């Protein structure tokens, strides 16, 4: 979720 | 009737007629397992996926490709993927007319004995046969003699032919190809700061990568230029909104491929493996061959992969003699070209293994026919 | 040869005959006993009472829920009331009738083997089956793919599925459907000078908020205007004759269901977990289910809430995706369609805890079957 | 003239100085604040609280874990973190000692300069450096080559490291920490009947979870003998004076943290992705990986996960490949053991990144020169 | 406070 | 990988 994108 | 090719790509299978330029199966190899129980009894069935359908479904399921770095690893996803690409895409029976398929160089006897088998046994054609990328691929460029670097999915390599006679001391092959390549890109995307880890993901970042990475020519500059200025960037959106940008890991994966010392692989890059086959042949048919070669396949897809290769190759190659590079811009196709009028012709048709031969004398004897 | 369909919310209990597209028997899931004792002999007095006849006359009589946020507490008034509703509303013998049940998504597996035992133990019925209240309702509607948001009394979910495949790692629950909400429009009604603490002014303030609040789009302008104009101010007659006004509560109760730090959680609003669940999805899905959610239960009946609810996901969601929500009329009875649809449905026939299978596995074999 | 270390790890925070051998401050990663309004005055009630006091008292406020998966998302709370590690835990100044500041693999660059520049600039300090948790501890254990597996609160991974030589392409990371666990534990719960849903409750968890959840040797002979009998059954106590039972989560758990299909993550084992970083080495140092293969972090101290471990790499490798995990008693502060050994040392110092350098140059350094 | 612990 | 041996 905290990758700016996937995850 | 007529005769049937089916290129079997580490990555994707093509499949079609013959005497044609332009093939009609051009489908991804892969096959889908779900990964939940499910619990709707309505549409619940098609336990396995096969086909562009896994493509267009591929989150609640993972992908396992059957191919690898050239290689067979499950017979049971390469039989399903061929029973595909016959009743369901070509739609049309094995049994009628024979097909030619396809083998890299310096692959297993073992896997070529396996796969006649099974077309001979699970399909029982009349005919079969399999050949080689590059020379299909040359003969479909239509070039007299020289190299060719064919370079697919998950193999790369590159072959020299001239006075039509092969070289078996000549060849020289790698793994390294788009699968390594995405790997790296993935590795350096979550160096960025996004994550791609999973299969759907996999081939996400295979798409971002066909579609928006170009090749360099001067590698230190342009990182150089790249971390200085923000101009040559660009941003891509996803299916579901969200968006990532690019400034470096574009050209920087050309690279990888050109320095496989990034990947850890001690080994040689493309263009001193093409000066190394060059150099242990004869330097009076070198000549000609400098200024003949040929290049195909998808990883050599990018823009500038031609400049950059024949600036190297120039560099560590006299200028005393003429070089040249070509490759037009059908390199994915080229080996359906080669098959399609290689089965066209009416002289390879005395080398078809026939069914009799097979039974008479088993697969094995595929080890003379090459 | 036919079917039986009981879905027992936890406010109230609907059942009925499969095959028909609307419920047979509709009732308050409660059981009222007297609280004054000695009464004027000779007339005759019951026990206790069910159904309506309670909510009929109440004045008298203490209620209680046996149902308490979707987790059974009360199993001898449960059996009452499944007693009462297969043998007064329906008048049928469930000896010779397979029956349904519902459940939430996640509760006691106790709980759920209690309710399998009782119902094949004290019924003597040929067959069950449980279910989940969102696959149900999405069969109402008859698609296949999307996310389901359903809140019924005391207890709300989401859920999404893809293809018939549910993904358990996103599903997410709640304790706040309207028992929440009937304790927080009880406490505002006593910060305007009306009290209701007993269980029959419970039922008066759920009718009034069943009749009157809805929610609102911008609740700081919403309660700003109503502070200064006093054009929402609505009057609303009592069982006695009396009348009573009613302003911002209206917008205050929706806005204590999305906001639950009013009653004292630190959970977030429905969108808020909703999105989180689209998230731990892939996203492929992700995309697929923006497009069709879909809303049900009984607290899903406020007037203007897919459009706060919409206007809230996209707020917090990225651009480039519509997001198109759907909640169509008779929601609250979209579980009773569904399970009618699935027990008409031939083929899940074969998916039927008969008795034989409880007999020799006992209860537990409701989980390897479900 | 002396020096210290501090990691940051997701699951609390360990900082204390080089010359001695052992930690001395150590405490929960994690940032309190109030969702009340407040009454009552002359308490001295902060705004937003931090380390021991937030754990102390949790019941009346929202906590919030600034590091997630090993990347920061609060750089107010962690620079809140820092002052209170530095200042309150022990009494000591950032200018007159300098810092050893610790990261995980993969971690963006991006981050590693946001912090060096937040510590360069709010604390002034003299000199910094960041280094990789493997190889912190492997100086710990005294060893010089081997694979590290490291499994923290925020993530896991493993790495392999020949005589100092480092090898990315053989790095393998993994997001299958404590957290998701605690939540697939309070989720398994749900499912048994004890409800854990908020931020206290899910530290609970994490508690009981450290204090009772073990890793099994075979899952399914457990999981039948769990269903079959009860002596494995254990009572834990909660502060409310109440008990709990537990069963097979206790197993559960880990098995979920092998098999990820337990979650809904479609990746790889533990063990597996162990095995394929060790299979993308050299041959010559694969025997020495196999028997020089340290674990370390605090969620690989679960009881029998060693001999779990050993038996089933040994059964999916060859044999004559003898194998000697290094599990030590002590893992939890092996970094911080190898922090202060490195910074003890005398040619780390001239390693050392200092002010001047970074006023220089810039941050970038940091990723630049380690 | 259905749950046999919390709530 | 897949040359049962090396790879
Ligand atoms: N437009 C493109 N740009 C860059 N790479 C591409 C492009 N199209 C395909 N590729 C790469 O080429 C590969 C396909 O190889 P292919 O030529 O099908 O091998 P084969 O000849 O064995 O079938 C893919 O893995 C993909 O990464
Ligand atoms: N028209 C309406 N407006 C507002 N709330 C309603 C309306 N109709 C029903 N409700 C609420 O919905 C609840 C019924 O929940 P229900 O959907 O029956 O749960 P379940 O799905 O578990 O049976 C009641 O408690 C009532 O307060
Ligand atoms: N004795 C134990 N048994 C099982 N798990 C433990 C034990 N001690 C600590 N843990 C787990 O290890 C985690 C701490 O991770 P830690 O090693 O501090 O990460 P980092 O290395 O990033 O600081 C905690 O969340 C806890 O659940
Ligand atoms: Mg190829
Ligand atoms: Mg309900
Ligand atoms: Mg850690």
């Amino acid at each position: 979720p905290a990758w700016l994108a996937t995850c | 009737t007529t005769a049937l090719v089916c290129d079997n790509g580490s990555g994707l299978v093509k499949a079609g007629f013959a005497g044609d330029d332009a093939p009609r199966a051009v489908f991804p190899s892969i096959v889908g397992r779900p990964r939940h129980q499910g619990v709707m009894v309505g549409m619940g069935q098609k336990d396995s996926y096969v086909g562009d359908e896994a493509q267009s479904k591929r989150g609640i399921l993972t992908l396992k490709y059957p191919i690898e770095h050239g290689i067979i690893t499950n017979w049971d996803d390469m039989e399903k993927i061929w029973h595909h690409t016959f009743y369901n895409e070509l739609r049309v029976a094995p049994e009628e007319h024979p097909t030619l398929l396809t083998e890299a160089p310096l692959n297993p006897k073992a896997n070529r004995e396996k796969m006649t088998q099974i077309m001979f046994e699970t399909f029982n054609v009349p005919a079969m046969y399999v050949a080689i990328q590059a020379v299909l691929s040359l003969y479909a460029s239509g070039r007299t003699t020289g190299i060719v670097l064919d370079s697919g999915d998950g193999v790369t390599h590159n072959v020299p032919i001239y006075e039509g006679y092969a070289l078996p001391h000549a060849i020289m092959r790698l793994d390294l190809a788009g699968r390594d390549l995405t790997d790296y890109l993935m590795k350096i995307l979550t160096e960025r700061g996004y994550s791609f880890v999973t299969t759907a993901e996999r081939e996400i970042v295979r798409d971002i990568k066909e579609k928006l990475c170009y090749v360099a020519l001067d590698f230190e500059n342009e990182m150089a230029t790249a971390a200085s200025s923000s101009s040559l960037e660009k941003s891509y959106e996803l299916p579901d909104g969200q968006v990532i940008t690019i400034g470096n890991e574009r050209f920087r994966c050309p690279e990888t491929l050109f320095q496989p010392s990034f990947i850890g692989m001690e080994s040689a890059g493309i263009h001193e493996t093409t000066y190394n086959s060059i150099m242990k042949c004869d330097i009076d048919i070198r000549k000609d061959l400098y200024a003949n070669n040929v290049m195909s396949g998808g990883t050599t897809m990018y823009p500038g992969i031609a400049d950059r290769m024949q600036k190297e190759i120039t560099a560590l190659a006299p200028s005393t003699m003429k070089i040249k590079i070509i490759a037009p811009p059908e390199r994915k196709y080229s080996v359906w070209i080669g098959g399609s009028i290689l089965a066209s012709l009416s002289t390879f048709q005395q080398m078809w293994i026939t069914k009799q031969e097979y039974d008479e004398a088993g697969p094995s004897i595929v080890h003379r026919k090459c």
